């Protein structure tokens, strides 16, 4: 009765209220990029600290 | 993604990951360093060892 006039007047004068995906984009954190893939830095890259570490420690084991 | 009900930036995050997906590229760099080192280590090794042995038996 005014179960039918309520389920009737609500569901055809509005079903869904307004919304808009393009105002939701302000409000969450948008994705970013990781900067740079890196390549790791040649560790001790040739005999220069070799020549350096040999004369540097010449240090022997007692 | 079945959670979003909003979803086309899931698309969009999933083909920007499977894009970057090599995000970062294999490094073997230990090869030109580690063989030097190698054998600089190695010579004094040899050497070290050869001399203690001898003096044993001496």
């Amino acid at each position: 009765n005014v179960i039918q006039d309520l389920y009737l007047r609500e569901l055809k004068d509005t079903k869904l209220a307004p919304s808009t995906l393009q105002d939701a984009e302000g409000n969450v954190k948008p994705w970013n990029p990781p900067q740079k893939p890196n390549l790791p830095e040649l560790e001790l890259q040739g005999p220069e600290a070799l020549k350096a570490y040999t004369e540097q420690n010449v240090e022997t084991a007692h | 993604r079945s959670v979003l009900k909003n979803t086309s930036v899931i698309d969009k995050i999933e083909s920007y990951v499977k894009q970057y997906k090599p995000v970062k590229i294999d490094a073997s760099k230990q090869l030109q360093v580690i063989e030097s080192f190698e054998k600089h280590a190695m010579t004094n090794a040899k050497e070290t060892e050869s001399l203690v042995s001898k003096e044993l038996k001496d």
